[PDB]
RNA sequence: GGAGGUCAACAUCAAGAACUGUGGGCCUUUGCCUAUAGAACUUAUAACGAACAUGGUUCUUGCCUUUUACCAGAAC
């Protein structure tokens, strides 16, 4: 489990050297945004957790992509990854499934969450709110999903 | 339904309660509010910590949190 | 147009330059809850902003206008706000069509989508009254000049009708020398309200003139809704024009009621 | 302790967290447990004041 | 002490390094059974 | 809609993946 | 149980146009802006995509009284501010129907309960020196009439209107209850 | 299909030493007699927890100027 280093944690496995930096250049960046620079408008604070979920979602892509899709690790790397919390295993778990392949994270597709409904805005494809643009004529109103700022998410766009 | 819960990053959480540590702005007046709320189940939340305490043989021990 | 319609509305103030919050040492220790300062009491907290708008020169086309917003950025209408075109709330002066829009809506809420009380407020505050329309503004304090006396009345009349000129439609504006305030009146409610929000405590005079340095130690000339005019003559005028209102409306009722039979 | 039974609550069932965890605006995960206490501490605080 | 606002984890403390537990040198011979996982934070997560 | 349009079509959004924007 | 009971009272048209809507309930919201007591608030947005969502500013108790939409508060009938109907409605007949409305704070909280309607519902530079100002006429009027044949400053006190434009091709193009003067110096 | 989850919801958990269904006969649906089938979990120095807190009401006391806060036994 633990992030931290403490002597229950069992050494690294052997290729971590070579992703070593690759990681640590996140690492430094979230230190570097959860650093609490004031602003009065909640548009911003929530701007500002826009970065830690987008750093963490990409971390994730790229053990991912590592591991799965070109195989350039080990078994035992990759699965100390997981057990170091370096990477979302259930995450990943999505982006095997066939349609998510390229989601955003796990609140975006809660369905008991949103008031109504389901999955934010966040999921549709661009193909389509540009269809009401066209019907409406008003373009299409959308740009970031609040909890996010994914934008088109959907595995298309 | 009922996919269940998603677990999020640790940073998520320090970012949140780092930022309304300094509350001076209008956007809090919700927030004031809510904490007034938690302010009835704080007691509860002592427990639930210090029967996790860590024992003396464990170094550091890492929990599962709920946060507001 | 070529002014407001062309270009996209710009930023005026970067959110690091944003005023300070903590309203600061009117008393001993700052209270979390309110926002205020804690014991003792000195005459009251108010100074000149150190903003003000540029009516043609931010004004332009934002985000809420191609998403189709209604509201008016009140931020703008201080020139305060920081988001630039990115503000979904509407940086412009409001014109005669907008008004044409929130005319349905406009019985319960503003210009900038607040809900209007009922009974005004003690000294005639901030946002107005549903069972009333006024669109006439007492303008008092008028020594956010500072001090400096303007070499006519009708100097101050080329400075009131100057700035407030600017944001909208206008019937009319009358100084009083007697007692020193202006009254000025528009057509739209709308205009109204949105001028208000914007002229709270400001100073005068050119882009400088005199003490123009200094001029940010001033009190700020108060804005406040005005009563009604107690002479005959404007009295006689308003039964009038509420008449001939009524007078267009009861073709409106005979349409569709005519039409209903 | 003996002497004196008390024979719980059948239907206690419906518990603090899992009500609260159920809606939007709690979310979870995983941290240090010092870490915890600290927040705790904050909390607990800006609460009282 | 009461002047002095506690020291946020972020900072002073994830960056420090634990300072060895209690434990007990146990033995390779009598405890060997257990000498393994004795110590876990909860011992056993998987045995299947 | 059809795959090359996409495909293509795709690329003109600003940053990759998800977050990058269209416009 | 009953304050749910008197149910919404809206208008069809502020309403908005969509086929289906939803709307919020919630069963102690805002008090009245009128009798400062609680009720059932519901939200909406008109259209689904909006940015700006409709709220309900008053009881039900109090928007039959005076009969009115409790978003629009407008008449329910005929889309008509409380202040203009019964005024219509004052005119014909000849003078009554005004509804004269609490002050204080018990007073119009205490109001609210007793079901009498009210009479609105009871039944539902060149400096130009141009004189001769009328009294009832605005400036917008005045160079609204300008700029549509085609800046201004009006004393309406002395009824002498003041008049500047930016070049004198204006002069031409002005001129190609008026007294003209072109004057400057 | 198998394994798992510090996942969810809905049922049930203290009694004639005790559960439920079904067939046959009687009174007239309950119920009684008889025949038959299946029975997770919990029980005999008796019980869901080889653990152990608080509150209310009503009494008996102890502190003892009075109310919170309390002293130590009982019943619900
Ligand atoms: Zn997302
Ligand atoms: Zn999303
Ligand atoms: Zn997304
Ligand atoms: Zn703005
Ligand atoms: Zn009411
Ligand atoms: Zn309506």
């Amino acid at each position: 489990m633990p992030r931290i280093k403490t002597r229950r944690s069992k050494p690294a496995p052997d290729g971590f050297e070579k992703i070593k930096p690759t990681l640590t250049d996140f690492e430094i960046q979230l230190r570097d945004a959860q650093k609490d620079k004031s602003s009065k408008l909640a548009a911003k604070s929530n701007e500002q957790l826009w970065e830690i979920m987008q750093l963490h979602h990409q971390r994730s892509r790229y053990i991912y992509t590592l591991y799965y899709k070109r195989k350039a690790i080990s078994k035992d790397l990759y699965d100390w990854l997981i057990k170091e919390k370096y990477a979302d295993k259930l995450l990943i778990a999505k982006w095997r499934k066939t349609g998510y392949e390229k989601l955003c994270c796990l609140r975006c597709i809660q369905k008991n969450e949103t008031n109504n409904g389901s999955t934010c805005i966040c999921r549709v494809p661009r193909a389509q709110l540009e269809e009401e643009a066209r019907k409406k004529g008003t373009q299409v109103s959308f740009h970031q999903c609040v909890h996010c700022g994914c934008r088109g998410c959907a595995s298309t766009d | 339904l009922y996919t269940p819960k998603a677990e999020m990053p640790p940073e998520h959480l320090r970012k949140i309660i780092n930022t309304h540590s300094d509350m001076a702005s209008k956007m809090y007046n919700t927030d004031k509010k809510a904490f007034l709320g938690a302010l009835k189940y704080l007691p509860h939340a002592i427990l639930k910590l210090l029967e996790n305490m860590p024992h003396p043989w464990e170094q550091a021990k890492e929990v599962k949190v709920l946060y507001h | 147009m070529t002014s407001w319609r062309d270009k996209s509305a710009k930023v005026q103030v970067k959110e690091s330059e944003l005023p300070s919050s903590i309203p600061a040492q009117t008393g001993l220790t700052f209270n979390i809850w309110y926002n205020k300062w804690s014991q003792g009491f000195a005459g009251n907290t108010r100074f000149v902003s150190p903003f003000a708008l540029q009516p043609q020169l931010h004004s332009g086309k934002t985000r809420g206008d191609n998403d189709g917003q209604l509201f008016f950025c009140l931020f703008f209408a201080k020139g305060m706000c920081c988001l630039g075109p990115k503000c979904e709330y509407l940086h412009h002066i409001p014109d005669e069509e907008d008004i044409g829009k929130l005319a349905l809506r406009t019985e319960v809420l503003d210009c900038f989508g607040r809900e209007k009380f009922a009974d005004y407020r003690e000294d005639m505050g901030g946002i107005g009254s549903f069972r009333k329309k006024n669109k006439t503004l007492y303008v008092g304090g008028i020594d956010g000049a500072l001090n400096s006396k303007h070499l006519k009345p009708a100097q101050i009349e080329s400075r009131i009708r100057f700035v407030f000129s600017r944001l909208g439609d206008i019937d009319r504006i009358r100084y009083v020398e007697s007692k020193n305030c202006g009254f000025v009146k528009f057509k739209y409610q709308a205009n109204a309200e949105f001028a208000k929000e914007a002229m709270s405590n400001q100073t005068l005079l050119l882009p400088s003139d005199k003490e123009w340095d200094d001029r940010r130690e001033g009190t700020g000339l108060l804005v406040k809704w005005a009563n009604e005019d107690p002479d005959p003559a404007a009295q006689k005028r308003l039964q009038e024009e509420l008449k001939l209102e009524s007078l267009n409306m009861m073709v409106h009722l005979i349409n569709n009621n005519t039409n209903s039979a | 302790n003996e002497l004196h039974p008390t024979l719980p609550t059948n239907h206690n069932k419906t518990k603090l967290l899992k009500s609260l965890k159920n809606t939007k605006y709690f979310q979870q995960t995983t941290i240090d447990w010092v870490e915890a206490g600290l927040q705790l501490c904050r909390q607990g605080h800006n609460m009282l004041n | 002490d009461d002047d002095e606002p506690p020291l946020s984890y972020e900072q002073h403390i994830e960056n420090i390094e634990p300072l060895d537990p209690i434990n007990l040198p146990l033995d390779s011979q009598d405890d060997e059974y257990v000498k393994d996982w004795l110590y876990d934070s909860r011992p056993l997560e998987e045995d299947s | 809609f059809t795959k090359s349009e996409l495909k293509r079509r795709r690329k003109t959004r600003k940053g990759d993946g998800p977050w990058g924007s269209w416009s | 149980d009953e304050i749910n009971e008197p149910p919404p009272n809206i208008c069809e048209q502020c309403l908005g146009d969509e086929a289906n809507i939803r709307m919020t309930k919630i069963p102690q919201g805002s008090e009245c802006k009128i009798c400062t007591l609680p009720f059932t608030l519901y939200h909406f947005k008109t259209s689904k995509r909006s940015n700006n969502i409709i709220k309900t500013l008053i009881c039900v108790r109090c928007a039959t009284q005076r009969n009115i939409c409790q978003c629009c508060m407008l008449d329910s009938r005929w889309h008509i501010p409380i202040q203009l109907r019964d005024h219509l409605i004052s005119l014909v007949n000849e003078e009554n129907v005004m509804t004269e409305e609490a002050k204080n704070d018990m007073m119009k909280r205490f109001l609210s309960l007793k079901n009498v309607k009210l009479g609105g519902a009871q039944i539902t530079t060149k400096s130009f020196f141009l004189y001769n100002i009328d009294a009832s006429i605005p400036e917008w009027k005045i160079t609204d009439t300008v700029s549509q044949l085609l800046s201004l400053i009006v004393n309406h006190k002395a009824k002498c209107g003041g008049l500047r434009f930016q070049s004198s091709e204006l002069g031409e193009r002005f001129v190609s209850i008026f007294i003209i003067p072109w004057s400057s110096g």
